[PDB]
């Protein structure tokens, strides 16, 4: 018989992971605060890592890789892209980091695009301006602006694309084979309203098998070659940098991971990176279907009883 | 890289390698407690014979 | 040395304390004559802390025997090791306390008690380094009861820096000598309670269900409960009479399995309980029926309640680490029995030493709030006959008052209360 | 010549000190009768050795060490054992019935009793000092002797010693070879009670030790020989800069100077490298970049704890054995570049390196197999406040429900110490957490 914990009552993924393990017999949940445990699924924040691993006899796995922040914090993101030498890069939108520090460094490369498309956003509450005057008055970190982006035909609109990968305790990384784009219904407007920046597909999200259909309609290519390798090479690329700092390994207890990767796509067909969500959530008609393989590839690999990708290194 | 303060001898040698730069209670208070502690013992051992004797 | 003191009074106190002492001179290498003729040294390391050495190294138990008739204590002296005990340590009256509490704690009692006490003065001043006192007898009588309890007090009165311990049968209609026995128990239980910093319990009713249902045994008598009391006292000491590491002396065993001073009443248990058989019994087997409720002796369920501490000693030649493979397994597949808000309360001790007869074995010591039930059990029958006042002259007959019934009662539902408090935490 | 002495202080600090003393004699050539061949300053003389042995006319050389418990069988083991020459009545204090894993019993009630006794018994040692330096305690956390009485001693030989240095070796709770369940208890109150008075202590976690006997060494259920043995080898590369010639860690004050910038972060992180079982007969032997890239493996330290996610104050390498500089530096810059090794800004991201070409000494018949190099880092870092942390959660559960707490306060401990060296410890996790996170 396996135990595990629930500690984020407000998780859409884990609450249905647990449901999984308790339809199977071979589950218990304990109580909250009950350290005799096989599988931990943690809160958010303050999840109490030096306390795992310590219990005779019992081999604990957690839902969370300690120190994966670094990635999931905007500030810190583009802190790892600049400062680590595997990432220095092409696919990610400069960006500064600055409080309310690079400063001055913005400035510098701002000017020099308003002397020579000088539109930026604000985030951590979003600001869109084409002057730095309103963005530096509004820690947050300053990002260009994606003013070609890849609009979708009928509409004009734009879109992002979320991607569900779950990393394992021997840090295999897979990629979740369904992902989703995320449309703003309203057409791109290109002279401060934000809504473009279920009419056409319900929910106003559409999935990669009518996505690759309009890639070949439209634009006479795939979703796999004109997106899917970028976001592939994206998310190890990512992900490899931090190894070393958050692998499990060689450690006392063992972590994997569900990690939601945000990208956008401009009308050359290449794609950026937005942000990687440490916390996601995942789609409606995709819940039962990650849900089971997060139980197949991250649980039931450590404690015995395809729909992802596995990006090799 | 840097190798300092090299010494060496027979039995072996020391140095420093730098990567980079930076950027009580007295005698007579201790007495004080333990008599109190002890004083606190005696109190609950009397209250005890105290209840037995009744 | 680290000695006890061993104290047996009462019929039923006589007779297990006999068979504890024929069990264990057995494993220590002694024959009826006091003589030591085993073949290990582990024998004698710590011989000491229950037998006296005398002239001609023979050992002599540290051990009084209390009564206040002479029949029980005729038969242990004609008994098989009844020639190994020191005959000035036989202490007996011709009374009688008939069954009755006060006659034990307040007329016949006390004409006997300063006599007892005079013995454990001469046996506690020989000692080196005194731990306490071991006491056998049951709750449902008189001299064991009443006397008993009176003894305890006394003895607390003038060692009071010292552990008192105690085996105490616990009464049950289902075995039942006289229908005063709730009235003996209730009044006893006050005084453990009170004086004492441990207490197994022992239910004659799960013994009897133990010998009849799991043991095959269609008519159980005294002579077999008595055996598996005797085999669990000697499984329960043996981390206090070989060389060990876990609850080596009564203090540290006590500070151990006792968060709470009055909740110091434990259940113990048992294996192998196996019907007539020379199968090699392995360490699950051991495991799992020693936490079976089956094979527990205080007749409480204790998937009813929640244990506070576990100790677990396992005798024999076997696998440390398939044993701790075992006790880690039944805390993880029944981890709603055990509080949370004590790590790590379930401790595993390993004897290499096994019983005679038994390749291996094992003996449980659980402090469970679900022993409220033995006492809820008492405090039902007590009160079913004290609101008619049944049976209650033969107590003031002795002086005693219905106020002390009624204190008695009050505590003992407070005793029980304050289980029921920690069983919800 | 500046002399250390040694105090052994309950089962766990005599059976390891027992330890520690046969290796000493092993590493410094001293047969079990105190005589030493090499010593041809017999009676006398002030070599790097005399700072842990005296020497009598007669040729012997003594331990400047006692050994002190309240229960006699464990401190007999040194009376009778292989050693037994090597010590005097005078060194060996026992009393007759222990603490009971009890903080409040060793601290108040026995303890009352017999420090006179004890600090007699250190003084004589220390009238035979020309230049005494401080004191090396060694004690169990959990023990009611090692964690009240210790911290008790601590107390007076700073009154006693003020100028003098202590150092700690203190062995950290373990359920998986512990039989007390108040261990926690006793730990925070005699860290409470000792951290003002101490100036440098390695903690030995039994969790560690236990699980790098089984895995390193094939030993399926480790004993305290097993323990002891191990933890007698970090320790003897701990103290051999104060044994053998040398430049580094060379006096007790160093230690605090090289490894504690803040007086109450003074718990180094140990970790040792190679363990390797005498069983395999033929083991390569790891080479320099091997051994120093296994100081970042948590498997091989002495409390199991993630390096990588708290900053480091100082790091001090100590290597025994075929090791030169040169490749040191080479294994330091690779690790440098493969590891996450964050500095506190106001420190400077370095190593203080010593080598010793004597290779660990072994005790014939044991589980460690000789190496040709062996290294022990200490590294101050925040990341052992996880050792904090899990004890002191642990406190909490029990002491919101007083689960035994009848026990200390029936010897005369009040209720408020429990509170008072509760919050002494929630601080100190505080102060771990104001220096290592961002
Ligand atoms: C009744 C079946 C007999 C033996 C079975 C097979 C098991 O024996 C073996 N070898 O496994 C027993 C351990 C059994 O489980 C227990 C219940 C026995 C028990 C304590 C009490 C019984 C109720 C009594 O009637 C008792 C007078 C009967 C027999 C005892 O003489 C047995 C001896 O009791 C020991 O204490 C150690 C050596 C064992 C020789
Ligand atoms: N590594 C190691 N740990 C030990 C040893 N002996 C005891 N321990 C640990 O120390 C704790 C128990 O404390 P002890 O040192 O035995 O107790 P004590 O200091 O003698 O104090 P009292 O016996 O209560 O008077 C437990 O965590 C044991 O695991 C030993 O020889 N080696
Ligand atoms: N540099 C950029 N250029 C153009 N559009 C951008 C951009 N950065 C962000 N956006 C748009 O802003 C939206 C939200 O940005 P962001 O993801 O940072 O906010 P958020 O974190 O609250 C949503 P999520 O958590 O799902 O990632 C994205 O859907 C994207 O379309
Ligand atoms: N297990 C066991 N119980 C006994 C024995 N003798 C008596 N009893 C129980 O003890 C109670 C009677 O007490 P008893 O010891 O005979 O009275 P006392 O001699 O005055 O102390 C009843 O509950 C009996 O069931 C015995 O030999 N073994
Ligand atoms: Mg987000
Ligand atoms: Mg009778
Ligand atoms: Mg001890």
């Amino acid at each position: 018989m396996y135990t595990f914990v629930v500690r984020d009552e407000n998780s859409s993924v884990y609450a249905e992971v647990s449901r999984l393990l308790l339809a199977t017999g071979q589950w218990k949940r304990l109580r909250k605060d009950n350290p005799r445990f096989n599988l931990m699924l943690g809160e958010r924040n303050r999840l109490p890592f030096g306390r795992l691993g310590h219990e005779p006899g019992l081999v604990q796995l957690v839902n969370y890789y300690r120190g994966a922040d670094k990635l999931c914090r905007k500030a810190s993101l583009v802190k790892l892209i600049k400062t680590s030498p595997e990432l220095s890069c092409t696919w990610f939108p400069e960006s500064y980091v600055i409080y309310p520090d690079e400063r001055e460094v913005f400035l510098a490369a701002y000017n020099r695009r308003r002397e020579g498309g000088n539109v930026w956003i604000a985030k951590s509450g979003i600001l869109i301006s084409s002057e730095a005057s309103e963005l530096l008055d509004f820690v947050h970190v300053i990002q260009k602006y994606l003013e070609k982006p890849l609009l979708l035909e009928p509409g004009h609109r734009k879109f992002d694309i979320r991607s569900w990968v779950l990393v394992d305790h021997l840090y295999n990384i897979y990629l979740y084979r369904e992902g989703v784009l995320r449309t703003s219904s309203e057409p791109y407007n290109s002279a401060q309203d934000k809504t473009c920046h279920g009419r056409y597909e319900e929910g106003n999200e559409m999935f990669f098998e009518e996505f690759n259909q309009y890639l070949m309609d439209a634009l006479n290519t795939t979703l796999e070659n004109s997106i899917l390798l970028q976001i592939k090479h994206i998310i190890r690329s990512c992900l490899m940098c931090i190894e070393p700092a958050i692998s499990t390994k060689h450690l006392h207890y063992q972590s994997f991971q569900l990690f939601g990767f945000d990208f956008m796509v401009d009308e050359e067909l290449k794609v950026w990176l937005i942000e990687v969500n440490g916390a996601p959530a995942c789609a409606q008609k995709l819940y039962a279907e990650l849900c089971q393989g997060i139980v197949d590839v991250a649980i039931s690999s450590v404690f015995p009883l395809s729909i992802f990708i596995k990006l090799h290194h | 890289m840097e190798v300092i303060e090299l010494n060496k001898c027979t039995s072996g040698q020391s140095f420093e390698v730098i990567l980079k730069p930076p950027s009580d209670p007295s005698l007579e208070e201790i007495q004080k407690k333990l008599e109190a502690a002890e004083e606190r013992r005696k109190y609950q051992e009397a209250e005890l014979l105290k209840h037995l004797a009744e | 040395m680290r000695e006890i003191v061993h104290i047996q009074a009462g019929q039923c106190g006589n007779q297990i304390g006999a068979k504890f002492w024929e069990v264990i001179s057995d494993e220590h290498g002694i024959d009826p004559t006091g003589s030591y003729h085993g073949d290990s040294d582990l024998q004698l390391e710590r011989i000491n802390v229950y037998y006296n050495e005398a002239t001609g190294n023979k050992y002599v138990p540290r051990a009084i025997l209390v009564d206040l008739e002479p029949g029980t204590m005729d038969s242990v002296r004609s008994g098989p090791f009844g020639q190994i005990f020191r005959p000035d340590n036989f202490v007996f009256g011709q009374s009688g306390a008939g069954n009755n509490w006060a006659k034990g704690h307040y007329t016949e009692g006390a004409e006997l008690v300063d006599s007892v006490l005079d013995v454990v003065r001469k046996e506690s001043e020989s000692c080196d380094c005194l731990q306490g006192f071991q006491l056998t007898h049951s709750l449902g009588g008189g001299t064991g009861s009443g006397m008993g309890t009176l003894l305890i007090s006394k003895i607390r009165e003038e060692y009071p820096d010292r552990i008192m311990n105690t085996f105490s049968v616990m009464p049950s209609p289902k075995v039942s000598d006289t229908v005063v026995e709730p009235y003996n128990a209730t009044l006893s239980v006050h005084q453990l309670v009170e004086n004492t910093d441990e207490t197994y319990c022992i239910d004659n009713e799960a013994l009897y269900d133990i010998c009849f249902r799991t043991l095959k045994l269609t008519t159980p008598t005294y002579g077999d409960l008595n055996h598996l009391v005797s085999a669990t006292m000697s499984g329960v000491t043996t981390c206090l009479r070989f060389p060990g590491q876990l609850n080596a002396d009564l203090r540290k065993l006590a500070v151990n399995m006792v968060p709470f001073p009055r909740l110091h009443f434990f259940m113990p248990g048992f294996a192998p309980l196996t019907s007539r058989q020379y199968r090699a019994l392995t360490v699950p087997e051991l495991t799992q029926q020693m936490f079976d409720s089956k094979n527990m002796m205080a007749a409480c369920d204790p998937r009813h309640g929640r244990y506070l501490t576990v100790a677990a000693i396992f005798r024999g030649r076997m696998s440390m680490k398939e044993v701790d493979e075992q006790m880690l397994n039944v805390q993880n597949k029944n981890s709603s029995y055990f509080v949370e808000w004590i790590p790590n309360n379930v401790k595993t001790a390993v004897c290499d030493i096994p019983p005679r007869g038994l390749k291996m074995s094992a003996t449980f010591i659980g402090n469970s709030t679900a022993i409220q039930e033995l006492f809820k059990r008492i405090s039902e029958q007590f009160t079913a006959m004290f609101r008619r006042k049944a049976f209650l002259h033969w107590y003031t007959g002795e002086g005693m008052d219905e106020m002390e019934f009624t204190e008695a009662e009050s505590n003992m539902n407070d005793l029980v209360s304050e289980y029921q408090q920690y069983q919800d935490a | 010549m500046r002399e250390c002495i040694s105090i052994h202080v309950g089962q766990a600090g005599v059976q390891i000190g027992n330890a520690c003393w046969e290796l000493y004699c092993l590493e410094h050539g001293i047969q079990p009768d105190g005589q030493m061949p090499s010593d041809k300053t017999i009676g006398g003389g002030d070599d790097s050795f005399n700072t842990f042995f005296s020497e009598t006319g007669a040729g012997k050389h003594v331990p400047r060490a006692v050994f002190v418990d309240l229960e006699p069988t464990v401190i007999d083991e040194v009376r009778t054992g292989t050693y037994r020459q090597l010590f005097h009545p005078e060194q060996l204090i026992t009393g007759k019935e222990d603490a009971a894993n009890n903080y409040a019993r060793g601290h108040y009630t026995i303890g009352k009793e017999i420090i006179d006794l004890v600090l007699d018994r250190i003084r004589k040692l220390a009238d035979q000092c020309t230049g005494l330096q401080g004191f090396l305690v060694f004690h169990s956390f959990g023990g009611g002797t090692g964690s009240g009485f210790t911290s008790l001693l601590m107390e007076r030989l700073s009154v006693d010693y003020g100028k003098k240095s202590k150092l700690e070796f203190s062995i950290y709770p373990a359920p998986q070879v512990s039989t007390a369940v108040v261990e926690p208890y006793n730990s925070i109150l005699t860290t409470h009670t000792t951290l003002e008075h101490s100036d440098c202590a390695f903690m030995v976690d039994n969790e560690a030790i236990y699980d790098i006997c089984r895995r390193n060494l094939d030993i399926e259920r480790p004993t305290y020989t097993n323990l002891n043995r191990l933890i007698s080898q970090i320790v003897s590369s701990i103290t051999a800069s104060l044994r053998f010639d040398g430049a580094l860690n060379v006096d007790l004050t160093e230690f605090q100077t090289n490894l504690v910038p803040y007086p109450r972060i003074h718990f180094p992180l140990a970790t040792y490298a190679p363990v390797i079982s005498a069983e395999k007969a033929y083991h390569e032997q790891l080479s320099v970049a091997e051994i120093t890239n296994a100081c970042f493996e948590p498997a091989n330290q002495m409390v199991k704890c993630d390096p990588r996610h708290g900053k480091y104050m100082a790091c001090c390498l100590l290597y025994r054995g075929d090791v030169v500089p040169k490749d040191v530096n080479a294994a330091i810059a690779t690790i440098k570049t493969k590891r996450s090794i964050q500095f506190v800004d106001w420190c400077p991201t370095g190593f203080k390196v010593g080598i010793n070409y004597q290779p660990p000494t072994v005790v014939p018949g044991g589980d460690l197999a000789k190496v040709q190099r062996a290294v022990c880092m200490l590294s101050n870092t925040t990341a052992i406040a996880e050792a904090w942390a899990r004890l002191d959660h642990k406190f909490d559960l029990m002491y919101a429900k007083r689960a035994f707490v009848h026990w200390y306060v029936g010897e005369g401990m009040e209720e408020g110490e429990f509170s008072e060296a509760r919050e002494d410890m929630a601080a100190l996790e505080k102060d771990y957490e104001e220096v290592g996170v961002d």
